[PDB]
C-alpha cells in the first residue's frame, strides 16, 4: 500500500 | 491575508507544512512517481514539515530520490498516509515528499  | 500559505491534513486539519518550505528537488518541487503497487502520486517536496508521525526504519528500496532512504509519514493526528520522510542523502540530507491531494492549502 504505502511503499514509496 | 494570503490564502495559499499553509498545508493541513485534508482528513482532519492537522498543520503539516507551508508554501514557503517548498523544495525544488532536481529543479522541480513536484514529482510524479508510482510505487510497486502501481499507485501514481503527485509528490510535493518540502524542506520541513510538522504534525507527522514517521513509522518504521528507513529503507532505500524503490526510492524515487537517488541516495535517500524513506520512512512512511502519517498524519500525527488522524493517521492518514501523507507521504514519506527522506534521509541519508546530500544537499539536502533530509526532506519530505508529501502527496499533494492529501493536503489542503489555505490561510494561516
Ligand atoms: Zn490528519
Amino acid at each position: 500500500q504505502m511503499q514509496n | 491575508a494570503p490564502g495559499a500559505s499553509i498545508f493541513r491534513c485534508r482528513q482532519c486539519g492537522q498543520t503539516i507544512s507551508r508554501r514557503d518550505w517548498l523544495l525544488p528537488m532536481g529543479g522541480d518541487h513536484e514529482h510524479v512517481v508510482f510505487n510497486p503497487a502501481g499507485m501514481i502520486f503527485r509528490v510535493w517536496c518540502f524542506s520541513l514539515a510538522q504534525g507527522l508521525r514517521l513509522i518504521g526504519a528507513p529503507s532505500g528500496e524503490f526510492s524515487w530520490f537517488k541516495g535517500y532512504d524513506w520512512t512512511i509519514a502519517l498524519c500525527g493526528q488522524c493517521g492518514s498516509h501523507l507521504g514519506w520522510h527522506y534521509e541519508g542523502g546530500s544537499q539536502p540530507q533530509t526532506f519530505f515528499g508529501l502527496i499533494k491531494d492529501r493536503l489542503a492549502e489555505g490561510p494561516a
